[PDB]
């Protein structure tokens, strides 16, 4: 579970970097901090909260289609 | 009882409070610098012939002033009284009071030194050089009794650390003026001894922290005006404290007083040769070794190191804008150019290029490469940079906007991870869990990691100790062979690697190893033997998997520096990485039983073996420039025939101007590298290896010297310690016999396995328990006083 | 080369340290500021003094390389700006 | 207890002069040191007022080194033979510790006021 | 994950965050509710479930 959430944080920051999030210095710095703290986290509660915070960045943009990517 | 107190209070300061038990002595654990025909070294002893009476201020307030009255034999009493009467007129002498006081049935002579501090200069030097956070009470008392800090400062954890809480530098700097006053009083005392015809050896334990001198029980009298104060051990042991406390901080003032504005040196002024000589005469007047402010004039590499140690101290006074490349306007095709025709090193002094063309017709390839690698043109053609993110001296901004480089997150391997979790991996509570990741970094990460060079401080090394550690390290680097190799004999792995700045704009190292013929490369390499080529080192963010979120940075050294350093060092480096069973295990494979061979060679002949590895915190960032220069000189010890003394010195100057104090190109702008290892140079691993061996040898030397030689049961180790002190602070030339003996002793009892700052030592445990070998605390103390870091024992 | 020759010809032998050429003869100064607390100390107002010279700001940008006006550098408006602020100034006379 | 120099040494008999081979047969009191790397002369002591160069051969015989001397030091020593007014000379570049050893030996083997 | 699933479903159908959602109990959150269905499903009185 903890390894799962860390790997999801890795892939989420990968897709954020692919979406030119690094063009926003504040947003990219916050994303980097969240991603590095998830990987350094020891419990699956703080890590999951930071994962929600990081995913909010992806959900905050219109560059990714959320309905299409949810094929289940 | 009360009569003895009144006798001590002779004609001044009647308000004394007995620290002992009346007319009895006061046993203290002080640090001395003894050398008397049986026992030698610099260790903490137990003084048992000393009565201390601390003066009190008005209204019964204790003050830092003690009347240290000691009883001694009649002959020593009268001898000390006579020599003091010869030296009493000197202001830098403790007020001695001589009297015979009847104790039981005889008038036992007494000597009352007046207005002494609780701890001597040796106590401060020992506390700063043999530091131990587990028990450092003398250092705390010294810091609190001189308003350096409060007792509440020590309640803060890591108050002593340099990487954590850099304010300890400011705390130690408050001892700087006191140490400088002690230096001035030492110079005055040496002048008094010379004029009065008193011959003796100055030691830190004979000078209190105010600066006044005492203990004349070992001085001898000669004809007045011909006296000689033997001060090598004193100054040598004080040298690490001088830069740690920044003792010469007052010299950057109008009247050398800490109440005036900083002396506004001429911006164009870079020489400072006269200022360095004036500083040396003011603080090291009787240092009986010729000091060359410019290291071009030094005799050999040992003299280069000796004078660079003084230059380190003296460069803390001069403005940082006066160091770096020395540039002048030259004309090519009649068009003016701004190129570096010299360099002003903080350690090597002023160095001028010998093949300098103020006018030229055209430059074909070699001068074009030199001027392209030269930071002179880029800095002159760039915008002035004031980067407040870092304390490092910014130079210029080459582009109109700052480049913020980020580190991408790692690319996931979902297939492998799913296969692993399919095989029962990464279970909740499994002993194996993912701890290594490609940690991402934001825009202001390259500059943030470059600011870690703030941990590189100007460090003055114990020169009489460093000159022996260098000989021991050279004995370590003896089985190898090295020297100059031609351009056709140079092996370059991965020619498609980046070539520094600005050569990365046009191609990799393959272009510059293909565009330059063997004669072109040989001409460029011979140019560096009589010229200095400052180079731009590009700071590159490392994109690799690690267990630490801190950004990793590697130094991209220019092809001009790397190509010449290859021709200068690669023979020795290949010899080092071709030797098996040696202390340095670079080039020794861990495969095919090579790891077993390495470990068996580590367990060579240790009688009571333990394994001990340590850590250098911020090794490439906090390594003193003196130790990097020592590393380059040890690597240059193989050039006895291929290079002249001028050639070796100019190669060292190129090393210092390219990989030690070069212009770093972090982001898109130039900065000044204060020092440390530019861990991207052609000798990174091997220079770090010789640095590691030097640190280990220094720790062993400090363990031997900071050991009670009376309590050393073995008669061979005791004599080894005595001769170690002799070869450090008494012998001036290399004692190759004792250098070999100490090298063999280290190999037998402190066998090492050295890579680039990673080391494993199989040490004699029963010797390190007895202080005959550095266990871990000597390493911690050596890092504290000679690396400007606190080596945490949890990393060892 | 005007100020460059002014400082080169003023040298003892035409040789000067490199660290002073941008500090004396550079027509443009770039200041990188990590926070507003360092901004108010260094680059206060539309003109400021540094390196024994007077510099007048012509452009301020953030790490995003977006032009940010001087009115936006406020105590309350600081968290709304990317913060390595890069202020570029010109030499005054 | 930092002693100056325990178990010091004595002086040898050698020839010296004021310029190169100005030594007729013998005029000096050379102070030697039996260093492990070879015999080392430390100081000169002559009745003549001024000396500049001395010729003390090494143990090899073929190699004779001409030693440059420091400006003379003048003093009076009270010996059992009455006043012995010698002039002290130090070889240029001598260490301060060697000077201390030489002075200690001179003051221990010769009576002083 | 319940929180991740909630925010993902909201972004799929209804409200998306207008900024990084905080985890401290002092900072604020801005969302974009596009119709009454998500407004009723998420908001109830003075409380907003997200
Ligand atoms: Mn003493
Ligand atoms: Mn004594
Ligand atoms: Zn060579």
């Amino acid at each position: 579970k903890m390894s799962d959430v860390k790997c999801t944080s890795v892939v989420l920051l990968s897709v954020l970097q692919q979406l030119r999030v690094e063009s926003s210095s504040k947003l990219w710095a916050q994303c980097v901090q969240l991603h590095n703290d998830i990987l350094l986290a020891k419990d699956t509660t703080e890590a999951f909260e930071k994962m929600v915070s990081l995913l909010s960045v992806l959900l905050s943009m219109q560059g990714a289609v959320d309905i299409n990517k949810l094929c289940e | 009882a009360q009569s003895f107190l009144n006798r001590v209070c002779g004609v001044s300061a009647a308000r004394l409070t007995p620290c002992g038990t009346g007319t009895s002595t006061d046993v203290v654990y002080r640090a001395f610098d003894i050398y008397n025909d049986k026992v030698a070294g610099f260790a903490k002893f137990l003084k048992t012939n000393c009565c201390r009476f601390q003066e009190k201020d008005e209204d019964d307030n204790l003050i830092d002033s003690y009347f240290v009255v000691k009883r001694h034999t009649f002959s020593n009493y009268q001898h000390e009284e006579t020599i003091y009467n010869l030296l009493k007129d000197c202001p830098a002498v403790a007020k001695h009071d001589f009297f015979k006081f009847r104790i039981d049935g005889d008038m036992v002579p007494h000597i009352s030194r007046q207005r002494l501090t609780k701890y001597t200069m040796a106590d401060l030097v020992y506390a700063l050089r043999h530091f131990d956070e587990g028990n450092c009470d003398t250092l705390k008392e010294i810091l609190v009794t001189y308003n350096c800090c409060d007792d509440d400062y020590f309640n803060k954890k890591d108050w002593y650390d340099f990487v954590e809480n850099p304010d300890i530098l400011r705390v130690y700097a408050n001892l700087g003026e006191r140490v400088r006053q002690a230096l001035l009083k030492t110079v005055q005392f040496c002048d008094a001894m010379r004029n009065a015809g008193i011959v003796g050896v100055l030691t830190l334990d004979n000078q209190d922290l105010n600066g006044n001198w005492y203990d004349f029980g070992d001085f001898i009298q000669t004809t007045p005006g011909s006296g000689v104060p033997v001060v090598d051990s004193y100054y040598s042991l004080l040298m690490p404290i001088l830069t740690l406390t920044r003792a010469l901080t007052a010299e950057s003032h109008v009247d050398t007083d800490l109440t005036k504005p900083y002396i506004k040196w001429d911006l164009l002024k870079y020489d400072f040769t006269e200022e360095r000589l004036k500083l040396f005469d003011r603080y090291f007047k009787y240092w009986d070794q010729t000091y060359h402010p410019n290291c071009v004039n030094c005799l050999d590499d040992r003299c280069i190191l000796h004078c660079a140690n003084f230059n380190v101290l003296f460069s803390t006074v001069f403005p940082p804008t006066s160091f770096g490349p020395l540039v002048r306007k030259i004309f090519v095709d009649g068009v003016p150019f701004v190129v570096s025709t010299g360099y002003h090193f903080r350690e090597l002094g002023v160095v001028h290029n010998q093949d300098v063309n103020l006018h030229s017709s055209r430059l074909s390839f070699k001068e074009l490469l030199v001027y392209a690698a030269d930071p002179a043109m880029h800095a002159a053609s760039g915008n002035l940079l004031l980067d407040k993110r870092t304390t490092c001296f910014s130079v210029a901004a080459l582009t109109n906007n700052v480049a913020f480089q980020t580190v991408k997150p790692g690319n996931f391997n979902k297939d492998f991870y799913d296969f692993a979790v399919s095989k029962g991996f990464f279970k909740e509570g499994s002993s194996v869990e993912l701890k290594h990741f490609f940690f991402a970094q934001d825009g202001n990460a390259a500059i943030s990691d470059y600011d870690y060079y703030r941990y590189n401080l100007p460090t003055m090394c114990d020169i009489r100790q460093l000159l022996f550690v260098v000989e021991v390290v050279d004995k370590y680097f003896d089985c190898y062979d090295g020297g100059c190799i031609n351009a056709n004999q140079v092996i370059v792995n991965n020619l498609d690697k980046s070539a520094g700045f600005p050569f990365n704009k046009w191609g990799k190292a393959r272009l510059y190893y293909d565009s330059m013929s063997y004669e072109d490369q040989d001409a460029l390499f011979a140019y560096t033997k009589r010229n200095v080529i400052p180079t731009i080192t590009q700071m590159n963010l490392k994109y690799a998997i690690s267990a630490k979120n801190r950004a990793r940075t590697v130094a991209g050294v220019s092809i001009c520096s790397t190509m010449t350093n290859r021709q200068f060092h690669q023979k020795l480096l290949k010899s080092i990485a071709a030797t098996r069973g040696a202390t340095v295990v670079i080039g020794t494979s861990k495969f095919y039983g090579g790891w077993h061979n390495m470990l068996k060679t580590v367990y060579s002949d240790v009688e009571n073996p333990h394994l001990m590895g340590w850590d250098y915190p911020k090794c490439d960032r906090a390594m003193p420039n003196m130790l990097r220069i020592m590393a380059s000189l040890v690597l240059a010890r193989k050039h006895t025939t291929c290079c002249s003394l001028s050639h070796r010195f100019y190669r060292l100057a190129n090393e210092c101007a390219q990989v030690l104090s070069e212009m770093v190109m972090c982001g898109g702008s130039l900065y000044v590298k204060p020092g440390g290892t530019s861990s991207g140079d052609a000798t990174t691993a091997y220079a770090n290896s010789v640095f590691n061996i030097c640190q280990a040898v220094t720790a062993n030397v400090n363990a031997l010297l900071s050991t009670d030689g009376n309590k050393i049961a073995d008669k061979y180790v005791r004599n080894l310690q005595h001769r170690l002190y002799e070869c450090l602070y008494r012998n001036r030339d290399v004692d190759t016999d004792f250098v070999n003996e100490f090298y063999a002793y280290l190999r037998k009892h402190f066998s090492m396995m050295i890579l680039s700052d990673d080391a494993v030592v199989c040490f004699n445990s029963t010797y390190a328990s007895q202080g005959l070998v550095a266990s871990i605390k000597n390493f911690k103390s050596v890092l504290y006083y000679q690396n400007n870091v606190f080596m945490s024992e949890a990393k060892c | 080369n005007d100020a460059l020759n002014n400082i080169i010809n003023n040298a003892r032998d035409g040789c000067v340290p490199l660290n002073i050429i941008p500090l004396t003869t550079a027509a443009k100064l770039m200041v990188v500021i990590p926070d507003y607390n360092t901004y108010k100390n260094t680059c206060d107002g539309t003109t400021f003094t540094y390196a024994s010279a007077l510099w007048e700001i012509q452009q301020v940008v953030d790490a995003d390389s977006k032009i940010v006006q001087l009115s936006e550098i406020s105590m309350d408006n600081s968290p709304n700006l990317a913060w390595p602020l890069i202020v570029t100034a010109l030499r005054a006379n | 207890n930092n002693e100056l120099s325990p178990v010091a040494l004595r002086q040898m008999s050698c020839a010296a002069g004021t310029t190169q081979t100005a030594c007729t047969d013998d005029n000096a009191l050379a102070y030697y040191n039996t260093t492990k790397g070879g015999r080392f002369v430390l100081a000169l002591l002559s009745d003549l007022q001024d000396l500049k160069w001395a010729r003390f051969p090494k143990s090899d015989g073929t190699g004779t080194i001409y030693t440059e001397l420091e400006p003379p030091c003048r003093f009076v020593t009270d010996t059992p033979k009455g006043p012995k007014v010698k002039y002290l000379y130090f070889i240029k570049g001598l260490n301060n510790l060697n000077r201390g050893m030489v002075l200690g030996s001179l003051a221990a083997t010769v009576r002083l006021q």
